[PDB]
């Protein structure tokens, strides 16, 4: 903790999130471009928020290259401030703005490349993001990616136990959180990097489902609904209906029809209904889709 | 299977390794404390142990606020009046970490029986927030023991819930737990509820993964074994009560070993 607000000089507001007002701020001892997030605690009457405790905490531990970087907490009587690097763009803007003939391959290989990388970092110091989406993936001017939002984020432990259910925005939301799961683990980050691999390939949502049952009726549709042979236990899982409608799984190639054979291999293995069968991010690095990226590793912050 | 991130397990457990060191209170802090002594810490964390049971919080939201409080005192002074005030601070705040569903702050100042009031127990939020720099992601003693429990051939109930037991008990005395990392505690724990319900000893698995022998073990087997012995006469006892519950598979009524054999 050693800055102080009266060496930041506020630009502009840059979005709201879950504690309200972002702005986009200029040091101006060092120059050095930030986002603060602003959390007021007087209007909170319950302390401070258990949202912004699990976001700072797990944030200050994690520092990587595709981690949004946590470079301070200003932490007034009435007012919690915390300071970030500043990225200029989010991936859903970017896709809207720019990607309307849409965004070439090797961009797609380098920002799902870096976004495994993070996501890796996150498992292996026991923290699952459980909110990826395309408004929640920071890119800057220098081609760089990287994971933010860590409001919904939690610390786990191995074995992990029952943890919030229903997490994760509905569209990148996985199975066996739909079904009602009594565990999820790391496989839950993986199926929302799959959805949102799809999405940079068709600048549109995978599953956009308007309900639980519609996304899980939407993922049936594309990927066939799951018996016990693709997935043991699925047909005894809490929320799983014997009515459900059985619908045959498609050629992937019909899945995402500009995709390689590569890529669909990929697509196909962060997809995998079984969440044990399901690749991790640490394999999914090995892929062969990634066998050409050269875009050089962004440096850490300090 | 993915539950037990087989991908990720280990450098997940060489990483609590290193930041147990880093959230590691100090040792000899009590003598520092004019006003505070180890049996008026056992008091709040017997007291705290309640409130897990009365609120069903996790385990682990216990451990956490212990970590919180030693920590905390480390650094902090504090007078005997106020040590509660510290605890339920910190338990809020492992519970706004740890839980599905946190108690309310009103909860937390009816559980003091109006000692205190909540713009105090939200004031102490902040200063142990301040004092610990927001590092609340600790390594807990069960962090260390549910990835142990993978190694026993087969899973026992019995032994898993003995030695969360006993390393709940070591919670309560500064003296000497303070001395042993949450890594270690574990260790000696799992052997000791092991040895106890199945007769078998610390698994060379876990000497692979731990580095741990029995050897370097030995000094808080020891401690952790006596107090096992003693724990029928020590003055705290909601853990023992706590740990009759079927919950817990009944393990606080099990006869501890009289001897370890080495």
């Amino acid at each position: 903790g050693p800055g102080s607000m009266e060496n930041f000089q506020k630009v502009e507001k840059i979005g709201e999130g879950t504690y309200g007002v972002v702005y986009k701020a200029r040091n101006k001892l060092t120059g050095e471009v930030v986002a603060l997030k602003k959390i007021r605690l007087d209007t909170e009457t319950e302390g401070v928020p258990s949202t912004a405790i699990r976001e700072i905490s797990l944030l200050k531990e994690l520092n990587h290259p595709n981690i949004v970087k946590l470079l301070d907490v200003i932490h007034t009587e009435n007012k919690l401030y915390l300071v970030f690097e500043f990225l200029h763009q989010d991936l859903k803007k970017f896709m809207d703005a720019s990607a309307l003939t849409g965004i070439p391959l090797p961009l797609i290989k380098s920002y799902l490349f870096q976004l495994l990388q993070g996501l890796a970092f996150c498992h292996s110091h026991r923290v699952l993001h459980r909110d990826l989406k395309p408004q929640n993936l920071l890119i800057n001017t220098e081609g760089a990616i990287k994971l933010a939002d860590f409001g919904l984020a939690r610390a786990f432990g191995v074995p992990v136990r029952t943890y919030t259910h229903e997490v994760v925005t509905l569209w990148y939301r996985a199975p066996e959180i739909l079904l009602g799961c009594k565990y999820y683990s790391t496989a839950v980050d993986i199926w929302s990097l799959g959805c949102i691999f799809a999405e940079m390939v068709t600048r549109r949502a995978l599953f956009p489902g308007d309900s639980e049952i519609d996304q899980l009726f939407r993922i049936f549709r594309t990927l066939g609904t799951p018996d016990e042979v693709v997935w043991p236990g699925v047909t005894s899982m809490p929320d799983y209906k014997p009515s459900f409608p059985k619908w045959a799984r498609q050629d992937f190639s019909k899945v995402v029809p500009p995709l390689d054979e590569d890529g669909r291999s990929l697509l196909s293995q962060m997809l995998h209904y079984d969440p044990n069968k399901r690749i991790s991010a640490k394999a999914a690095l090995a892929h062969p889709f990634f066998q050409d990226v050269t875009k050089p590793v962004p440096h850490l912050r300090l | 299977g993915v539950n037990e991130v087989p991908d990720y397990h280990e450098d997940i457990h060489t990483y609590l390794r290193e930041m147990e060191v880093k959230c590691k209170p100090k040792v000899g802090y009590m003598k520092k404390q004019p006003d505070i002594t180890n049996s008026m810490r056992a008091i709040l964390v017997d007291w705290l142990v309640e409130v897990g049971e009365e609120y069903k919080l996790q385990n682990e939201t216990l451990h956490l606020a212990v970590n919180y409080i030693d920590r905390f005192l480390s650094s902090m002074s504090v007078l005997r009046g106020k040590l509660q005030l510290v605890g339920t601070a910190a338990m809020l705040l492992a519970s706004k970490f740890e839980e599905i569903y946190p108690p309310e702050v009103a909860e937390f100042v009816y559980i003091t029986d109006d000692t205190y009031t909540k713009k105090q127990v939200l004031r102490m939020e902040h200063l142990v927030l301040k004092v610990l720099a927001f590092d609340l992601a600790a390594p807990t003693i069960n962090q260390f023991l549910t990835q142990y429990f993978l190694h026993q051939q087969p899973a026992n109930c019995k032994v898993e819930s003995l030695a969360m037991f006993l390393g709940e008990l070591s919670l309560i005395d500064a003296d000497p737990y303070l001395k042993y990392l949450p890594s270690v505690i574990a260790a000696a724990a799992f052997h000791l509820a092991l040895y106890t319900v199945t007769g078998q000893s610390w698994p060379e698995s876990l000497v692979q993964k731990t580095g741990y022998t029995l050897e370097t073990l030995k000094p808080c087997l020891l401690d952790l074994h006596q107090t096992y012995l003693r724990a029928p006469q020590h003055a705290q006892q909601s853990i023992r009560e706590k740990y009759k519950n079927s919950k817990y598979h009944g393990v606080s009524l099990l006869n501890p070993p009289e001897t370890l054999n080495v």
